[PDB]
C-alpha cells in the first residue's frame, strides 16, 4: 500500500496491495470487477505516460520561445508553415496527418496485440532499469505518481487555457508578480459569484 | 453516402460484418446492474412479430412527429 | 492537387494497415474461400480495406478542395 | 435586462395598465356620493390598487411589451440579478410546509399501526396524539435526513408484488 | 409445519397476500394438499381474510 | 398547470392581469439564444460574434441561418 | 434535576447515562431531534462548534464595539468591518474566501473523519509528526495535545465545570449573535448603541417600539 | 538530563536522559511517541543548524556593512553583489542552481534513516572521536540552535515591527533604552 488519500479510513478490499499507486481511493467503486480493473490499470499508466510527454512538450515548447502549446498547431489551422525548434518542417496537415495515422495505427496496433502488457522491457527498457524485480516496484510507484501529477498538471493547463487564455508559464509569471490579485478567484471564470 | 457505407455493417455470406446476437450477448454491463443486459434478446425480436411492430411504430410515429416540427418550421 | 498520389497513397495506406496490423484482431472478432496469400487476406479484405482507403482519400482532397 | 425584459417601474404599459385601472374605478366611482359605503368601498379599492402597483414597481419585478409581471425560474439567473424571492425563497417555503404535512401523516400513521385498531384511529381521529404529532413536525427535515440515513425510511422487498413482478 | 397462532409469510406468487404476513389457524394432517389455514389481518378483494396454502407456501418468519 | 390557469383566470375576471402568475421560458430562450437569435440578450455560442462555433461556422452555412432566425415573420 | 421547564416531563431519549453525562443537559429537546443516539452524538459535536465559533464571533464584535466608545481601537461597525479590512487590505474578498475554504477544509475534514472513527487520525505515518497529537481525549469534540496548551483539562475535578461554563457561555453566545443580527435589521445601529439607548431610555426604547418587531400593535 | 524549563515540575516520562537538550520541555506533548520524537530530535538539530548559518549571515552582512538580510533580495525582486563584489546571475539561474544542488544534498541526506550525527567527511577536524566531549559539544551545539532560532524569529518580527536591522535597531535600544522598544513600536502592544 502506498499510502492512505484519506487517513483513518478503510482501504477497499478489492484493490491489492502490491500495486503501485495503491491509495486505498476508491469512493465511486469503480474497480470492485477484476477484469474492469485490470483495464484500469492499463489506462492509468497509459494515461500517465502521455500526459507525462504532452507536459514536458507544453513546458519545453512555452520555457525554450516557441509560443505555448495553444499556438503551436496555429500554422495548419491558419495558412503558415511548421517549425520545430526554428527548423523548418516541409511538410502539410494532410501529410503529416497520413504520418501519424500510419504509425500510430501500427504502434498502437502492436500494443493491442498484446494482452495485457504495462510493463514490456526488452527493446523498452534498453538501459535495463527494470531487470533486478526488487527496485522495480518503487520505480513503478515512482512511474504512476509522476504519472497522476502529470495528468494533473494537463488537465490544469487546459482548464487555465479555457479561463484566463494565457500559457501556464505566463500564469505562473502572473501568480508570482501578483498571488492575491490574479488566481482563479480573481479569474471571473470559476466562481461566477465572487 | 452515409447510407451506403452504414449498409455494409451486417455478415452476410462474405465472411466479414458483425453479428448481432454477438453484439447483442457481449453489450452486459459488469456490477449485475443491469443483470443479464441483452442476453437472448435476439431471439425474442426475432421470433416475435410484435416485437419488430411495435418498434417500428414507435420509430415511425416519433418520425412524423419530426416530420411536422419541421416542415412547419423549415419549409421546404 | 495530385489526386492520382492522394487516392493511391491513402488506398495503399489503409490496405497496409488492415494487411499487416489489423488482421489478427479482424480474425479474432470475426470468429473468397481460397488464396494464395499467407495470412488468408482475401478479396473481400482487399474490397474492405480499400473502400476505407478510398473514403478517406475522397475526403482528404475535398476538404482540400474546400481549403479548410 | 433578463430576455430583453424591461424593469416594471421603467416599463410605460405597466403606467398603462395602472392609469386605465384607476380610469375604470374612478368612472364607477363617479356616480355616488362623497360619505356613502359605495363610494367609500371604491375609494379603498383605489387605494389597494396604488399600493399594489407600487410595491410590485418596488419588489424589483420584470414587465414584458403588455406591462405585466414576468417571473424568473432559474436559481443561478434568479441569485445573481436579484430575483430569488419569485420561483426560489417560494420552492423552498413550499417544500418545508409540505413535507411538514407529509412527515406528520407519516408519522400519526406509524402511531396508530401499533395498536389493536388501526382502521378506528384512522376513522376516529386521535386528537391528542395528532396534535402532539403536529407540533413535533417542525424538526421534519433532520428527522427525515437521520431515517434516510439510518435505513428505516424505506420498507425492503416484502411488499405486495404482481404475478410478473 | 408451523404450529398454531404462530405468523407466517406467503410465498404463492398469484396470493394477494403475497410476500406479506398472516398467522396460522390450524395445519391439517391428512393427505390434503392445502393444510395450513392462514389468517390475513386485511380483507382481499372478494373481503376473505382466510386461505389455505402448502408448506413450500409459507415460511415461519 | 390547470392551478396556474385557474389563477391568471381568477386574476383576469377580478379586472387584475397584473396579479397572475407568468413564468417567463428562461430555459427554451437560453436554447433559442445559443441556436443564434439575439432576441433575448444572453448572446452566446451563435448569438456572440466572439465564439468559436459563430467563426467556425461563419464563412459557409451561418449567413444565411442567422438572417432566417433573426428574422421574426416566420416560423423558425 | 435541573430542567428547563419544572414540572415538564423530560423526554426519555435526553435521561439515559450517555444523555445525562454529556455537558448543559436540561432535558430540552421538545422537538424530538435526538431521539436517535447517533443523531444525538453529531448534535452534540454541532452543538459544539457552534458554541465555540459563536463566542469567537461575538467576542470580535463585543470587545473592538466596547473599546471604541472608550479611547483606543477606532474599530468600525461589525457590519461594516468587512468593507472598511478589504479597502485597507491587499487581497480582493474573493480569493481571500478561497484561501480561507482551503484552509477551513483541510481542518473541517480532519474533524469530520474523527467524527466518523475516534481513532481515525492517529494512524502510524499518515502525518510528520502531527499523528502522535491528534486523536482524542476519550470525549468527541474535547480534543487534545496541541488543543488545549494550558493543560487545564487535566484535573477531573474540574472538568465538569469547565463543561458546562463552556456549554452555557456558547449558547448566551450564539443568542448574543442572533440578537447581533435582529438588532442590526431592526434598529439600524450598533449593538452597544443599542444598550446605550436602553439604558437611557429604557420605559420607551425596546422592542416594543421600534415599529417592526411586532407591527399590530 | 540538562535542567529545568520550569523548577517543580517534573519531567515526561518519555524523554529519556541521554538526549542532547532534554530540559523536560514538552507541554503539548508532541513527542510521547518515539517514531514521532526520533523525527523531530532530527527536524530540530537540523533547524537548529540553518539557523545558525542564517543568523550569522545576516549578522555579518549588516556589519559588514551592504544593506541588512532584508536589502539583499532587492537587486532580484526588481545585480547581485557578495563581498561588494558583483556576481554575474540572475534569479532563474540562481534558482536552478540552488534547486539542483539543494535536491542533490538533502536527497542523499534523505536516504539515511536517522543520521544525525554523521561524522566522517563532514567531520574533517575530529572532534567527536571521544564520544563525551562529542556528546558534551551536541549539547552546546542544540543550545546555540535554539538561541539563534529564538534569534532569526527575533529578527523577522523586529524588522516586521520598526523597518530597520537588528543592529541599527540595537543601535536605538542603545541610544535611548526608554523610549526605543517594543513598545514605541505601537505594533507590539497595540494600546497607548
Ligand atoms: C489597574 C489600575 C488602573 C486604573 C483604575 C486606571 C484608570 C485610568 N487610567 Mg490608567 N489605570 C490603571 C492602570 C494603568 N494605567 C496606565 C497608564 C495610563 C495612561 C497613560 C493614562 C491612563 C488613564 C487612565 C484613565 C482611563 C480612562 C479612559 O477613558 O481610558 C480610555 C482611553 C484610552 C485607553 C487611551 C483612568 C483614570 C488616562 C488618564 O489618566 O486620563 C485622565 C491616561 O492618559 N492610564 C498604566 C501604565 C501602563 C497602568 C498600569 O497598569
Ligand atoms: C485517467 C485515467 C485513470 C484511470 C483509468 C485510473 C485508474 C485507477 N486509479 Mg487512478 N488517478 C488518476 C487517473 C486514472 N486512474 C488521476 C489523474 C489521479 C490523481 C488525481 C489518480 C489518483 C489515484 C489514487 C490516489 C488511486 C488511484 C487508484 C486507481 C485504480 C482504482 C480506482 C478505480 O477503479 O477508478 C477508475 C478510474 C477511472 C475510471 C478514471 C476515469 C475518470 C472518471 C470516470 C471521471 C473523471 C472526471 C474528472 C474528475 C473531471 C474533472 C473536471 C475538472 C474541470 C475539475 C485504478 C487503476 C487507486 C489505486 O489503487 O492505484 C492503482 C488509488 O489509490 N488513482
Ligand atoms: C498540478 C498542479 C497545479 C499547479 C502548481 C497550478 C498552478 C496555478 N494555477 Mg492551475 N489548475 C490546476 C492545477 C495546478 N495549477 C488544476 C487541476 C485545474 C483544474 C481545476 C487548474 C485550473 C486553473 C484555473 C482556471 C486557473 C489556474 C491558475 C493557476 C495559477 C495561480 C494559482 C491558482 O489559483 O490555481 C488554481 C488552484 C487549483 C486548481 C487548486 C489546485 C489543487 C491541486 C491540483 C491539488 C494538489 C496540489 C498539491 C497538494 C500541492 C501543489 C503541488 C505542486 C506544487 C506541484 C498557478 C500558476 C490561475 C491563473 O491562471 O493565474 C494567473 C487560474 O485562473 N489553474
Ligand atoms: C502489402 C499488402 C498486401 C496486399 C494488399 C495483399 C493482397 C493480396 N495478396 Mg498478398 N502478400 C503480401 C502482402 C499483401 N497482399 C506480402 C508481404 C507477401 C509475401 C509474403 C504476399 C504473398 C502473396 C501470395 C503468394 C499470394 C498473395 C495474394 C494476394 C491477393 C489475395 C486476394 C486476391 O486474389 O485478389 C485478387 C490479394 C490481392 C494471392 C494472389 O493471388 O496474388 C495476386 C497469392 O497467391 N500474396
Ligand atoms: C432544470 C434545469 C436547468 C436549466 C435548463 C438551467 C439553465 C441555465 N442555468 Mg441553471 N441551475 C439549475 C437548473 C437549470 N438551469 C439548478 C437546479 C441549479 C442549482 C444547482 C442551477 C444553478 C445555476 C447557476 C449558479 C448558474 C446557472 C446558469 C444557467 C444558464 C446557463 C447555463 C447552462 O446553459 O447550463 C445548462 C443547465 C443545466 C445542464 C442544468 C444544471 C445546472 C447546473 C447545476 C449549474 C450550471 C451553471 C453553469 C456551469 C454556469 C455557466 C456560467 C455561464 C455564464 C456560462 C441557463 C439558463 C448560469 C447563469 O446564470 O447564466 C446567465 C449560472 O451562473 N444555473
Ligand atoms: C524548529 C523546530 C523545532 C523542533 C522540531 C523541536 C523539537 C523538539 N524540541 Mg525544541 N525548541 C525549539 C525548536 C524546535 N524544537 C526552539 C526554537 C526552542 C527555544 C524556544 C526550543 C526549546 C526546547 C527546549 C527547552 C526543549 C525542547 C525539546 C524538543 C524535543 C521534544 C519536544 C517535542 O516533542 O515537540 C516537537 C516540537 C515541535 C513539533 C515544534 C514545531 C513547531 C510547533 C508545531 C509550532 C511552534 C510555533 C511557535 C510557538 C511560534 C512562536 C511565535 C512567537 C512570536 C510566540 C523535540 C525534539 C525538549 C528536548 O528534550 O530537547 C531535545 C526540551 O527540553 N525544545
Ligand atoms: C534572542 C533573544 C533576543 C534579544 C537579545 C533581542 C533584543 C532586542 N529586541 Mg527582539 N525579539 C526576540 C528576541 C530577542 N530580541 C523574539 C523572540 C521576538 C518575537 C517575540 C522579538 C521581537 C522584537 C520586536 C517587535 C522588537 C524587538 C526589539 C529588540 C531590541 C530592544 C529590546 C527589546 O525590546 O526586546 C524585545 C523583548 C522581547 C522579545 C522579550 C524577551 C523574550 C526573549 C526571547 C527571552 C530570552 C531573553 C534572554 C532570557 C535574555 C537575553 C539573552 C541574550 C543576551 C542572548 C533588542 C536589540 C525592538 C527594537 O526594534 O528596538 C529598537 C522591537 O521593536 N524584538
Ligand atoms: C481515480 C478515480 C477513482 C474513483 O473511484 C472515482 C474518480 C474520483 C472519479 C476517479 C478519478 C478520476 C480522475 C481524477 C481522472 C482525471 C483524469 C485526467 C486528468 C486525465 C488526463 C489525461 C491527460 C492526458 C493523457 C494528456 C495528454 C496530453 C498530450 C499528449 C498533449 C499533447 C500536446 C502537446 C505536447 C503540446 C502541443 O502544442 C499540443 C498537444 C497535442 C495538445
Ligand atoms: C435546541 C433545540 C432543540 C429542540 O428540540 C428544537 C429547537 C427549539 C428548534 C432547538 C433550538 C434551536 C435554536 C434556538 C437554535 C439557535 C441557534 C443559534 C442562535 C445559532 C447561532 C449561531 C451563531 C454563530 C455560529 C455566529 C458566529 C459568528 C461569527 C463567527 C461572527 C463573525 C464576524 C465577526 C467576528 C466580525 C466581522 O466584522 C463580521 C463577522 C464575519 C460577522
Ligand atoms: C519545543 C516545543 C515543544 C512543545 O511540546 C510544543 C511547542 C511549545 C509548540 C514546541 C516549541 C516550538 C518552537 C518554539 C518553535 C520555534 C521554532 C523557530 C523559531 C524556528 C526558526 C527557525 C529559523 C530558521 C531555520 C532560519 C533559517 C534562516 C536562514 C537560513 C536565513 C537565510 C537568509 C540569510 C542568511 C540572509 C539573507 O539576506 C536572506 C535569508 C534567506 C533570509
Ligand atoms: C499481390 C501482391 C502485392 C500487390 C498488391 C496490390 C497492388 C494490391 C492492390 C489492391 C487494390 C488497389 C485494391 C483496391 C481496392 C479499392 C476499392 C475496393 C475501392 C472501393 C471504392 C469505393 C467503395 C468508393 C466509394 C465512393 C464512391 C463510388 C463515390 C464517392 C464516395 C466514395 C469514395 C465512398 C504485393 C506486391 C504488395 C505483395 C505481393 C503480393
Amino acid at each position: 500500500k502506498a499510502g492512505n488519500w484519506l487517513p483513518g479510513s478503510d482501504a477497499p478490499a478489492w484493490l491489492p496491495d502490491d500495486l503501485p499507486g495503491n491509495y486505498g481511493f476508491d469512493p465511486l467503486s469503480l474497480g470492485k470487477e477484476p477484469a474492469s480493473l485490470k483495464r484500469f490499470t492499463e489506462s492509468e499508466v497509459i494515461h500517465g505516460r502521455w500526459a507525462m510527454l504532452g507536459v514536458a512538450g507544453s513546458l519545453a515548447v512555452e520555457l525554450l520561445g516557441y509560443g505555448n502549446w495553444y499556438d503551436a498547431p496555429l500554422w495548419a489551422v491558419n495558412g503558415g508553415k511548421a517549425t520545430w525548434f526554428g527548423i523548418e518542417v516541409p511538410f502539410d496537415l494532410n501529410a503529416l496527418l497520413a504520418f501519424e495515422f500510419v504509425a500510430m495505427a501500427a504502434a498502437e496496433g502492436q500494443r493491442g496485440d498484446a494482452g495485457g502488457v504495462v510493463y514490456p522491457g526488452g527493446a523498452f527498457d534498453p538501459l535495463g532499469f527494470a531487470k533486478d524485480s526488487s527496485k522495480s516496484g518503487e520505480l513503478k510507484l515512482k512511474e504512476i505518481k509522476n504519472g497522476r501529477l502529470a495528468m494533473v498538471a494537463f488537465l490544469g493547463f487546459v482548464a487555465q487555457h479555457a479561463a484566463t487564455g494565457k500559457g501556464p508559464i505566463a500564469a505562473l509569471g502572473e501568480h508570482l508578480a501578483n498571488p492575491w490579485g490574479a488566481n482563479f478567484a480573481t479569474n471571473g471564470i470559476s466562481v461566477p459569484f465572487f | 453516402v452515409i447510407f451506403i457505407v452504414a449498409g455494409h455493417m451486417y455478415r452476410t455470406n462474405f465472411g466479414i460484418g458483425h453479428r448481432m446476437q454477438a453484439i447483442l450477448e457481449a453489450h452486459t454491463p459488469p456490477s449485475g446492474s443491469l443483470g443479464a443486459g441483452h442476453k437472448g434478446l435476439f431471439d425474442t425480436v426475432n421470433n416475435s412479430l410484435h416485437f419488430q411492430l411495435g418498434l417500428a411504430l414507435a420509430s415511425v410515429g416519433t418520425i412524423t412527429s419530426l416530420v411536422a416540427q419541421h416542415m412547419y418550421s423549415l419549409p421546404p | 492537387l495530385d489526386p492520382q498520389i492522394v487516392i493511391s497513397g491513402s488506398t495503399a495506406a489503409f490496405l497496409a494497415i488492415g494487411r499487416f496490423v489489423f488482421l489478427g484482431y479482424q480474425r479474432r472478432e470475426a470468429n473468397i474461400f481460397a488464396t494464395n496469400d499467407p495470412a488468408g487476406f482475401n478479396i473481400i479484405d482487399v474490397a474492405g480495406w480499400g473502400a476505407l482507403g478510398h473514403a478517406v482519400g475522397f475526403a482528404v482532397l475535398a476538404i482540400n478542395s474546400l481549403q479548410g | 435586462d433578463i430576455a430583453g425584459l424591461t424593469p416594471c417601474s421603467e416599463s410605460k404599459a405597466y403606467a398603462k395598465l395602472e392609469k386605465k385601472e384607476l380610469k375604470t374605478l374612478e368612472k364607477r366611482l363617479k356616480q355616488y356620493e362623497a360619505d356613502s359605503a359605495p363610494a367609500v368601498a371604491l375609494k379603498a379599492t383605489m387605494e389597494r390598487t396604488k399600493a399594489r402597483f407600487a410595491n410590485y414597481a418596488k419588489a424589483g419585478l420584470l414587465c414584458g411589451n403588455d406591462g405585466l409581471p414576468h417571473l424568473i425560474a432559474d436559481p443561478g439567473l434568479a441569485l445573481k440579478y436579484g430575483h430569488a424571492g419569485e420561483v426560489f425563497i417560494p420552492t423552498f417555503g413550499f417544500l418545508y410546509v409540505a413535507g411538514y404535512i407529509g412527515y406528520v401523516g407519516r408519522q400519526y400513521l406509524i402511531a396508530v399501526k401499533g395498536e389493536a385498531k388501526p382502521t378506528d384511529k384512522e376513522i376516529i381521529i386521535d386528537v391528542p396524539l395528532a396534535t402532539k404529532l403536529a407540533w413535533q413536525g417542525a424538526g421534519w427535515p433532520l428527522a427525515a435526513v437521520q431515517e434516510l440515513q439510518r435505513g428505516t425510511l424505506l420498507e425492503k422487498e416484502e411488499n405486495i408484488t404482481v404475478s410478473p413482478r | 409445519g408451523p404450529k398454531r397462532g404462530s405468523l407466517v409469510k406467503i410465498l404463492r406468487p398469484e396470493s394477494y397476500w403475497f410476500n406479506q404476513v398472516g398467522k396460522v389457524v390450524s395445519v391439517d394432517q391428512s393427505g390434503v394438499r392445502y393444510p395450513v389455514v392462514v389468517r390475513f389481518e386485511n380483507q382481499n378483494y372478494a373481503g376473505v381474510t382466510t386461505n389455505n396454502y402448502a408448506l413450500d407456501e409459507v415460511v415461519a418468519a | 398547470t390547470l392551478g396556474l390557469y385557474v389563477h391568471n383566470d381568477v386574476m383576469q375576471a377580478f379586472g387584475t392581469p397584473e396579479k397572475q402568475i407568468l413564468i417567463e421560458p428562461v430555459f427554451a430562450q437560453w436554447i433559442q439564444a445559443a441556436h443564434g437569435k439575439a432576441l433575448y440578450g444572453f448572446d452566446f455560442l451563435l448569438s456572440s460574434k466572439t465564439s468559436a462555433a459563430f467563426a467556425n461556422g461563419q464563412s459557409l452555412w451561418l449567413p444565411g441561418w442567422l438572417d432566417a432566425i433573426n428574422n421574426n415573420q416566420n416560423s423558425l | 434535576r435541573q430542567s428547563w421547564l419544572p414540572g415538564s416531563q423530560i423526554p426519555a431519549h435526553l435521561d439515559t447515562p450517555a444523555a445525562q453525562a454529556l455537558a448543559g443537559n436540561f432535558g430540552f429537546d421538545p422537538l424530538g431531534l435526538g431521539k436517535d443516539p447517533v443523531a444525538l452524538r453529531w448534535y452534540q459535536q454541532a452543538e459544539l462548534i457552534h458554541c465555540r465559533t459563536a463566542m469567537a464571533g461575538v467576542a470580535g464584535i463585543l470587545i473592538p464595539g466596547l473599546l471604541t466608545k472608550a479611547g483606543a481601537l477606532n474599530v468600525p461597525e461589525w457590519y461594516d468591518a468587512g468593507k472598511v479590512a478589504i479597502e485597507n487590505s491587499f487581497a480582493p474578498w474573493g480569493s481571500l474566501l478561497a484561501v480561507q475554504l482551503f484552509l477551513c477544509g483541510f481542518v473541517e475534514a480532519k474533524r469530520w473523519q474523527d467524527i466518523r472513527k475516534p481513532g481515525s487520525q492517529g494512524e502510524p505515518g499518515s502525518f510528520l509528526g502531527f499523528e502522535a497529537s491528534l486523536k482524542g481525549t476519550s470525549e468527541l469534540g474535547y480534543p487534545g495535545g496541541p488543543f488545549d496548551p494550558l493543560g487545564l483539562s487535566k484535573e477531573a475535578d474540574k472538568w465538569a465545570d469547565w463543561k458546562l461554563k463552556e456549554v452555557k457561555n456558547g449558547r448566551l453566545a450564539m443568542l448574543a449573535f442572533l440578537g447581533f443580527v435582529a438588532q442590526k435589521y431592526a434598529t439600524g445601529a450598533g449593538p452597544v448603541d443599542n444598550l446605550a439607548a436602553h439604558l437611557k431610555d429604557p420605559w420607551h426604547v425596546n422592542y416594543a417600539t421600534n415599529g417592526v418587531s411586532l407591527p399590530f400593535l
